[PDB]
């Protein structure tokens, strides 16, 4: 898993990381 | 006695949700009484009163100090802690949390609201594992008062389940396609930026940008004959705020536009009021903003070919209608709180 | 001897057909030698010049004074005058007239440049009444050189017809439904303002704006075999050029996407080389600006249900690709001139 | 009785205008009898009713047949002649045309209106020529009862002129340089196009568009101690309504930044109470829709460098506070007929 | 040998130049060898070739693997570590790095590029603190080679200042007051969504956004003359990239527009050729997409009222040509190594 | 068949006659 996935997990609201199903 | 709501998230969901209750109030069964989120109560009052969609709030006064957001009087306890566990509920009597910031939408995540003390969440965005989903509409009169978390859907399965819904009972979805033409969301970079997904990664305001979806999908978690049957896609356009819903259905039995457009106008006039509105006019986007219902037909789009493969196309206020449903399915929750 | 070309119309698609041929001179059977516009030669000269879209030209320069536009030395007379039976065709022995204005698209019309002088002319858009119309990959190879009057058909068609050709003969098309997502162009208002279709008064750069269309059954002219197979509409959204068709069809051999993209991909090495462009990369609309092909499929995005529901996504610069094509029915116009 | 008034051209201002004049109807000296524009009366109540930027007309009901708009139960005779001098004007009984279509601002143009049976002509917009010009809370009150053809200036001119005449009072306007960050409008192209102004050709929500403005030239005209003294640009960008007025000034007087928010401020309390409107709030564009004030300053901006050089910045809602000020005119002359 | 760069957020700006040095590579003493960033190596590589502004990378092959990013065989090294303490700057023998993340602008943030092993750090925005400030064509021959942490100012400073300077010498500025109308950038929310800044916290595509900028007191750490006698703003506008800077100066020395347009088109073609060009076009802000001087005077909108009162307008590509500069004030440093 | 039908009629050029089939 790379930093930028650990990243998004432990900053899920982050703008890199925001996933809305839309 | 009121159900206590706390608003996880004051977003543009949590906000439209806010102002939909608060332009509701009279008659509600909820009051809201504590706000999460990661900006402070001076700020998140601006917003909530300066809507660059929705415009000026003008029913009530609404200001802040450094513990509250007050809506003509009416406190609302302001906290800022990204992590659930540590909220405030126990403490404020929180009974139903409106779970709005688009990251706790799994069990272990929104269960950490009900370790702080809350006793249900609503997630206003699908639920991932086994969270029981809702269509305020289609499915919700099935809700179990023992559940203590639920999904309200996107915003667009809310407008594609109720069209879906009443095509399958006239004439028997086999399959279906969908594509939504979907405004904007907070989850697209303003220019070309960093993004878990090279898509959302782009310019937002400058781009046609397709996205997978699940909502088709889930449209199956609230029509469960319709289960493995639904798949679509999102494009994301150029609008920041109302989308629209282009449904290819492949039916059991055949049929011709007009009867299709008349099926859904009797659902509307009858099973489907207030949820499905149908429309022969020849509006555009902008004109849809603010409109309470779940799926508005575009009738003059209605197209079959060969008697078993029809063209449906609905709009959407992805923002507003959606809040809808959620204070719908909230004051639902309300009415049968055991 | 070169074919003497006019261009009708020094809009979005002449002023992208001449920048197409100015850069393809070198290989090319045509000379442009006249443009008929209702603007003056200077505006037009720095129109050309100066594109919002394509940027500045520059491969060469690009002058002007009262008669003429100059393209790296070469000479283009100017006209402006709205009826084209009074142009100079004749006078100019032009050959070829490609009509650009939007306006004669019927026969009665477009024969008003024969009657001005005119051998042929190649309208860019469809055609009105019993007009052959031609997609270039599709069926270009069935023009007669004894036709005086040619459609390039619309940019929509020439996106889908290709993908359906492939599909048809891979599966068997037995109906299909289309929408694009289609950038704005030039017959929608910047506000909202006076029009015939009531959705194209709407403000364009502020809206999603649903429009009918012929484009998906005009296919039916180019695959004869799928007259009255195919239907759509198009959604209108805020970007200038780029625009995507969402095709789903109802197919008679069962399926699956790996499959449907393999054939694309197959026909876009061999046979649909230089037409269909198969990509398997997350790009947007912006990134498609300046594409020479007339579909791009966005792979990704393939779905089936049920081995006969197929959904298929494909890009098309709706300005320079399609003007690339109508260049292209030009240069085998002029091939076959007899 | 009531003055007879009929819209020549039913655009963005004539539109706007109809409904300032619907909402204020119970309290005028005004009956809006009649409109002529290029379309026709149902695709004009379509468009009155569904504006992309006012939203759905709420206040009373809109439909229209082959002869007449109907709002609220009030019957507008229609008719569509673009020569006004074949108007019937006489047969109407109409006493005052409001001269919105943009192309009749001189007093040849706006005469033919006089010819064709009107009294007086208002004209929406700068004239050409010896006109008359007033801005509502500027010079209105000088307003000569025998005159027939009398211009509102532009919306820049009503956005600043109250501001510098609040200055000049207080301080002494010397010089005086402006630039409005203005929405684009109608008269711009939508995607790159012929246009009699290079720059306005230029695809309108793409694009920063320098143009020139006789807006500061026209202060001179309301305020008559300050022609020559003041010019200026504009630049229309991506946003469809909604304007901002940079105004930077030479003063006689030395003051500082607070002073001069003091002393605009106390005109916006008293002398300009209705006309300017001061503001401390941090704001943005979309919230000044549909303000009624002739202009805003956002005190916030306002700077000053030594004791001569003064900035200062003011909103507008172009078509909607302009529109105000066109009733108001019309208000005045009514109440001042002759 | 080369000096060995690392870029430290690959943004808008880092990106940006890289491209630029990509394009200048066969002579420069710089040789990019590291990347840090929020991202993983595949994900830059992707926006690197892909973007929305720039089009796609046309002049080298642009791949990836799990370490380095690839550019025409060049192999840049990759991490992923928001703290700059960790970064691995000695191992990797890193000269110089490019501080484009925002967010280390004040000497103890930057100075954790040191600690890490840099030996010099350049921040691409004006620094917080006590940070030698350049910009190129105004005072980058002041440079001290001892200095290890120094600032380019930012992309509005790179544009006024040239102008100021030229101003200044032939006329004498007292005092200036300017306004940006500037494109939208990054730190702004594309919907409504907290921010520090209330009005960045607004929908950054549908709104002018008035919003402080330090450009105008920063123009006088670069000409200390100037210190203290300039003010101003910007206005963010839904434009993605190009800028246009408005400036109103006090001048000593009474002029005229045809002169003070004279004595910038004889600096843009000697003292600041390269830095200031000089047009006479009537020109877009699409049509200054990638130009490479930091200023383009729009002379047709120079005016001067008074003698002493001065209006100046000049374009710029806040992300090119200010990249543009960057990497000249880098090759400075590299030139001037100590 | 209105005066506005015959101004497209007589002006399809007109911004407000244009139908693109797109
Ligand atoms: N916008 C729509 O059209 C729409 C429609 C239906 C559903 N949804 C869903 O609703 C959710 C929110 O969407 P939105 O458009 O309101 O997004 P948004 O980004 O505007 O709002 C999210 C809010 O939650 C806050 N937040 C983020 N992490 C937090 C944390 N750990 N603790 C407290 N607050 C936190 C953010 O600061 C922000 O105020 C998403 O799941 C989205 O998919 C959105
Ligand atoms: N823009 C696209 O994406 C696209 C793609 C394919 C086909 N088309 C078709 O091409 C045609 C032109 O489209 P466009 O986008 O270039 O439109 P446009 O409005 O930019 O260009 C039309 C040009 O023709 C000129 N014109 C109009 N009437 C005329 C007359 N009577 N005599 C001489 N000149 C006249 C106009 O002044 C203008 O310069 C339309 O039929 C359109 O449907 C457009
Ligand atoms: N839009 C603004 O912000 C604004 C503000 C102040 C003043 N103005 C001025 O108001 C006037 C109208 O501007 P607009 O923005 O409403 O433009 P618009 O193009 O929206 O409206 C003009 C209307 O007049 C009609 N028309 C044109 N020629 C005609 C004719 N010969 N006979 C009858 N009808 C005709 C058009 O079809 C259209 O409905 C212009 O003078 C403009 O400068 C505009
Ligand atoms: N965009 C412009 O027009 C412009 C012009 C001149 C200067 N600037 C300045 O340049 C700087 C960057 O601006 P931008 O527009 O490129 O912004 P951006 O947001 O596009 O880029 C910032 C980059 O840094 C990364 N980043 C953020 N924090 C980080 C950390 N702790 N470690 C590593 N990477 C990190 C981000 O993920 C992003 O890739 C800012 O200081 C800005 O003020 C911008
Ligand atoms: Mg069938
Ligand atoms: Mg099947
Ligand atoms: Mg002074
Ligand atoms: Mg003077």
């Amino acid at each position: 898993k790379t930093s930028f996935q650990q990243y998004c997990d432990d900053n899920p609201d982050a703008a890199e990381c925001r996933i809305y199903d839309d | 006695s009121m159900v206590r709501v706390a608003i996880n998230g004051f977003g543009r969901i949590g906000r439209n949700f806010m102002r939909c209750w608060l332009q509701r109030k009279a008659n509600s069964k909820l009051e809201i009484v504590g706000i999460n989120d990661t900006s402070d109560p001076r700020t998140n009052a601006h917003l909530l009163k300066y809507d660059s969609m929705l415009g000026i709030f003008q029913d009530a006064e609404i200001t802040a100090d450094d513990d509250c957001i007050y809506a003509g009087g009416h406190a609302v306890k302001c906290v800022s802690d990204r992590n659930p566990e540590n909220l405030p509920w126990s403490a404020w009597g929180i009974d139903l949390v409106i779970e709005a910031t688009g990251v706790f939408t799994s069990r272990e995540g929104a269960s950490k609201h009900l370790s702080a003390g809350a006793k249900k969440v609503l997630i206003t965005a699908p639920g991932k594992g086994n969270i029981p989903t809702y269509v305020v509409g289609v499915n919700h009169h099935t809700y179990d008062p023992s559940e203590d978390i639920v999904s309200n859907a996107s915003c667009t399965t809310n407008c594609l389940a109720p069209i879906v819904k009443v095509l399958h009972e006239a004439f028997g979805i086999q399959q279906g396609m969908m594509t939504t033409t979907h405004s904007y969301t907070g989850d697209q970079r303003l220019l070309d930026a960093s993004h878990r997904d090279l898509r959302r990664a782009r310019a937002a305001a400058m781009n046609i940008v397709p996205t997978s979806t699940g909502a088709a999908k889930a449209v199956g978690l609230v029509i469960p004959e319709l289960q493995g049957k639904l798949n679509g896609i999102a494009l994301r356009v150029p609008t920041p705020n109302v989308s629209v819903v282009d449904f290819v259905a492949q039916v059991e039995k055949p049929t011709i536009a007009e009867q299709v457009n008349q099926v859904i106008k009797e659902a509307s006039e009858t099973t489907m009021k207030g949820i499905i509105h149908y429309s022969e006019l020849e509006l555009v986007s902008s004109d849809y903003r603010g409109h309470n219902a779940s799926s508005i037909l575009d009738a003059s789009l209605t197209m079959v070919l060969g008697g078993n493969l029809v063209k449906v196309v609905a709009w959407y206020d992805n923002e507003w209608g959606y809040s809808q449903r959620v204070l719908d399915l909230a004051e639902h929750m309300a009415a049968h709180w055991a």
